[PDB]
RNA sequence: CUUUAAAUCCUUUAACGAGGAUCCAUUGGAGGGCAAGUCUGGUGCCAGCAGCCGCGGUAAUUCCAGCUCCAAUAGCGUAUAUUAAAGUUGCUGCAGUUAAAAAGCUCGUAGUUGGAUCU
C-alpha cells in the first residue's frame, strides 16, 4: 500500500504496414516544411486527431436535441476555437470531421515563431525555442511541442534575459571581448 | 448457424464447445500432454550442459552438413539437440560447459534445411555468441 | 441529388424503363429508345410530332417486350380498346 | 496525325454538335472508337499500371510467353476504367491495355454519410461485385476517414475519386484479375440501385441521332 | 541559495566550459513478401545465409569482408505465451455432389419450432 498514481497512456501509435511509399512520402514532406524531429511526433498528432474524430463520431451517432450531446459539442467547439484550429464564424457540429493534420500542426509554437518573423528558418526556430529565448505572457517556454491558444498569440516576444532582445551578452561574446582586450595590451 | 430458435442457447453452446474442441491449436493450447511433451516445460529459455558434438547431414538439393550439439538440460534431465547458429561459433564452445538454449521461432518445429532440430544456442559461459563473434567480449577462461 | 442549400449536385439522372420502372445503366446496351408516331384525327396523316418509350435489356432477354409495349399502347390509347 | 472519324458518334463529336459524353452515358450508346475520351477527358486523365503477369501454353516447339497487361485509367472527378490486353512484347501490351481501358470507363455517383452537406465524398449505398470467388463490399464512411482496403483497391478508389470508404474482402484475393474485376463491377454498380430521390417520373428527350439526322446523313457515308 | 527530521533530486544564480561542437548514435537489413547497389574483392554443394520461397557445382542482385543506400532513433533485434488479421469456430457470420464431410432406412419420449380469428 503506497501513495502512488500508476496512471499513464500511450501518446503515439504505430501503423499496420511498416514498409510503404505514399504515407511515408507525406509524413517526410510535412517534416520537410514543418521541421519535426522524428516520426513519433506526427504519430502523436495523428493519434490525438483520431481520438477527437472518434469522439466526434459517437457524438454525432446520438440523436439531435439531446442534452449531453449538445453540452459536449458546445464544449468541444469552444475548445477547438480557443486553441485556434477553427475560426469563430464556422460553429457547426459536423465540421470537426473535415480537418486534417496541418490544422493541428499549424498551432505549434515553431510555426508561430517562423511566421511571426523573429526567426530565420524553421530549424533556427526549433533551436531557438529549445534554448529558452521566448517569453509568453512573461513566462519562459522551452518545449517546442507547445500549443498556442488564440488569445495567447499576440504576446510572443523575446525573453528579457536573452541577448537577442536586450540583455547581458552570453559566454561567447564575453570570451571574444576578453581575448580582444588581452591581445590589445 | 442453423438452429435458429428464440430459446435455443444450450444446444448452440454445446455445439460450439464441441467444435472448438475439434481443432488443432486449441487442443494444443488446452491440454496438458502438449505442454508435458515440451522439454522446455513452457519456458522461453533453458540451461543445459554440452555432452557431445554432432555433425548431421542435410536434405535434398540444399546439401551442406550442419553441426549440432546434444545438450542435457539441468532441470529435467533429457538429451536434447541444439544447433550452433552462426559461422565460426563452434570453436567458442568446449566440453562440459553451460549453454542457454532457445528455439528458432517456429513454435517447436524443425526449421529450414536442418532436420529434426528445433532449438538453437544463445548464450555460452554467461556471454553472448554475438559478442564472441563480433569480438566485443572475450570468452572467459 | 440535393443538399442543405438545395441545389442540384448529381451529374445526371438515368432514364427509367416504362414497363418495370427500372433505370437503364450506361453499360446496358440492349435498351431501346424507339419512338411511336401518332396520326391525324381527321385524315390519318403524319402530324409531325412523336412520343417515345423505353425498355430495359432483361425484359427483352426474358422475352416480353412486345406485350409490355402493348399495354403501354393500351394505356396510351394508340391501339384499339377492344384489341 | 489528324483524326479521321469512322463511327457516326465520332462524326457527331467532331462536328461540334455533341457537347459532352455525359449524354452518351445517359442514352447508353456503346463506344468502339477510343478518342472521344481523348477529346473530352483531357490532361486530367491519370494512368497507373498494376502488374505484368506472363502466361504460357506448353507446346512442342518450345515455351512461348504471351504477356498480360493490367492497367487502370481515369481522372479524379468520377470516370474510371480498367483494361486487360494479351500480346507478346511489353510495349504493345501496355498500349493495348491503356486503349482498352480508355474504351471501358464508367462514371460513378458520389453520395453522403449521414448529412447531405457540402460536396459529396463517399458511395451512396452498399454495392458489391461478383466474379470468380471475390466479394468486395463498398460501405460508406464519414468525411476524411480514408480508404481502408488492400493497396490495389486504395489505388482504384483514388482513381474513382471516393476519398472515404469502408471495404471487406472474401475468398482467394491472391488472383489480381478476378479481384480487380470484382472491384470494377462493384464500383460500376453504384448507378443500378434505385433510391427514393430517383422516384420522379423520367422524361425522355430526343435520341442523339434525332437532332442532327440530316447532318449525319449528309456528312457521313 | 532552495528543499528536507537533515541532505541528496528539481528550479534560480555566480566563475568556467565546443570549429574533425573527437563533447565521435546504435540495431538488424539490402532477390521477392518488404522501403535499400545486377558495387568491388575472397571461398567456390564446403564454409555458410535463409521465419517462407529458395541463394552456394569456378561469371554468389542472398555466403564472407570494404563503400554507398533505406527503416526507427536512445533506441533496436531474438525466443516464448496472447490478441486482431481468422468470414480458418461463423450468434451477427463457415461448409456437407466432385477439394475433409448426410448416420443404410424408419418409428419414437424430453429439448427445439407451431394456422387464422376477439375494436
Amino acid at each position: 500500500p503506497v501513495a502512488r498514481s500508476w496512471v499513464c497512456r500511450k501518446t503515439y501509435v504505430t501503423p499496420r504496414r511498416p514498409f510503404e511509399k505514399s504515407r511515408l512520402d507525406q509524413e517526410l514532406k510535412l517534416i520537410g516544411e514543418y521541421g519535426l524531429r522524428n516520426k513519433r511526433e506526427v504519430w502523436r498528432v495523428k493519434f490525438t486527431l483520431a481520438k477527437i474524430r472518434k469522439a466526434a463520431r459517437e457524438l454525432l451517432t446520438l440523436d439531435e436535441k439531446d442534452p449531453r450531446r449538445l453540452f459536449e459539442g458546445n464544449a468541444l467547439l469552444r475548445r477547438l476555437v480557443r486553441i485556434g484550429v477553427l475560426d469563430e464564424g464556422k460553429m457547426k457540429l459536423d465540421y470537426i470531421l473535415g480537418l486534417k493534420i496541418e490544422d493541428f500542426l499549424e498551432r505549434r509554437l515553431q510555426t508561430q515563431v517562423f511566421k511571426l518573423g523573429l526567426a530565420k528558418s524553421i530549424h533556427h526556430a526549433r533551436v531557438l525555442i529549445r534554448q529558452r529565448h521566448i517569453r509568453v505572457r512573461k513566462q519562459v517556454v522551452n518545449i517546442p511541442s507547445f500549443i498556442v491558444r488564440l488569445d495567447s498569440q499576440k504576446h510572443i516576444d523575446f525573453s528579457l534575459r536573452s541577448p537577442y532582445g536586450g540583455g547581458r551578452p552570453g559566454r561567447v561574446k564575453r570570451k571574444n571581448a576578453k581575448k580582444g582586450q588581452g591581445g590589445a595590451g | 448457424g442453423k438452429c435458429r430458435g428464440l430459446r435455443t442457447a444450450r444446444k448452440l453452446r454445446s455445439h460450439r464447445r464441441d467444435q472448438k474442441w475439434h481443432d488443432k491449436q486449441y487442443k494444443k493450447a488446452h491440454l496438458g500432454t502438449a505442454l508435458k511433451a515440451n522439454p522446455f516445460g513452457g519456458a522461453s529459455h533453458a540451461k543445459g550442459i554440452v555432452l557431445e558434438k554432432v555433425g548431421v547431414e542435410a536434405k535434398q538439393p540444399n546439401s551442406a552438413i550442419r553441426k549440432c550439439v546434444r545438450v542435457q538440460l539441468i532441470k529435467n534431465g533429457k538429451k536434447i539437440t541444439a544447433f550452433v547458429p552462426n559461422d565460426g561459433c563452434l570453436n567458442f564452445i568446449e566440453e562440459n560447459d553451460e549453454v542457454l538454449v532457445a528455439g528458432f521461432g517456429r513454435k517447436g518445429h524443425a526449421v529450414g534445411d536442418i532436420p529434426g532440430v528445433r532449438f538453437k544456442v544463445v548464450k555460452v559461459a554467461n556471454v553472448s555468441l554475438l559478442a564472441l563473434y563480433k569480438g566485443k567480449k572475450e570468452r572467459p577462461r | 441529388m440535393q443538399n442543405d442549400a438545395g441545389e442540384f449536385v448529381d451529374l445526371y439522372v438515368p432514364r427509367k424503363c416504362s414497363a418495370s420502372n427500372r433505370i437503364i445503366g450506361a453499360k446496358d446496351h440492349a435498351s431501346i429508345q424507339m419512338n411511336v408516331a401518332e396520326v391525324d384525327k381527321v385524315t390519318g396523316r403524319f402530324n409531325g410530332q412523336f412520343k417515345t418509350y423505353a425498355i430495359c435489356g432483361a425484359i427483352r432477354r426474358m422475352g416480353e417486350s412486345d406485350d409490355s409495349i402493348l399495354r403501354l399502347a393500351k394505356a396510351d390509347g394508340i391501339v384499339s380498346k377492344n384489341f | 496525325k489528324e483524326w479521321l472519324p469512322v463511327t457516326k458518334l465520332g462524326r457527331l463529336v467532331k462536328d461540334m454538335k455533341i457537347k459532352s459524353l455525359e449524354e452518351i452515358y445517359l442514352f447508353s450508346l456503346p463506344i468502339k472508337e477510343s478518342e472521344i475520351i481523348d477529346f473530352f477527358l483531357g490532361a486530367s486523365l491519370k494512368d497507373e499500371v498494376l502488374k505484368i503477369m506472363p502466361v504460357q501454353k506448353q507446346t512442342r516447339a518450345g515455351q512461348r510467353t504471351r504477356f498480360k497487361a493490367f492497367v487502370a485509367i481515369g481522372d479524379y472527378n468520377g470516370h474510371v476504367g480498367l483494361g486487360v490486353k494479351c500480346s507478346k512484347e511489353v510495349a504493345t501490351a501496355i498500349r493495348g491495355a491503356i486503349i482498352l481501358a480508355k474504351l471501358s470507363i464508367v462514371p460513378v455517383r458520389r453520395g453522403y454519410w449521414g448529412n447531405k452537406i457540402g460536396k459529396p465524398h463517399t458511395v451512396p449505398c452498399k454495392v458489391t461485385g461478383r466474379c470468380g470467388s471475390v466479394l468486395v463490399r463498398l460501405i460508406p464512411a464519414p468525411r476524411g476517414t480514408g480508404i481502408v482496403s488492400a493497396p490495389v483497391p486504395k489505388k482504384l478508389l483514388m482513381m474513382a475519386g471516393i476519398d472515404d470508404c469502408y471495404t471487406s474482402a472474401r475468398g482467394c484475393t491472391a488472383t489480381l484479375g478476378n479481384f480487380a474485376k470484382a472491384t470494377f463491377d462493384a464500383i460500376s454498380k453504384t448507378y443500378s440501385y434505385l433510391t427514393p430521390d430517383l422516384w420522379k417520373e423520367t422524361v425522355f428527350t430526343k435520341s442523339p441521332y434525332q437532332e442532327f439526322t440530316d447532318h449525319l446523313v449528309k456528312t457521313h457515308t
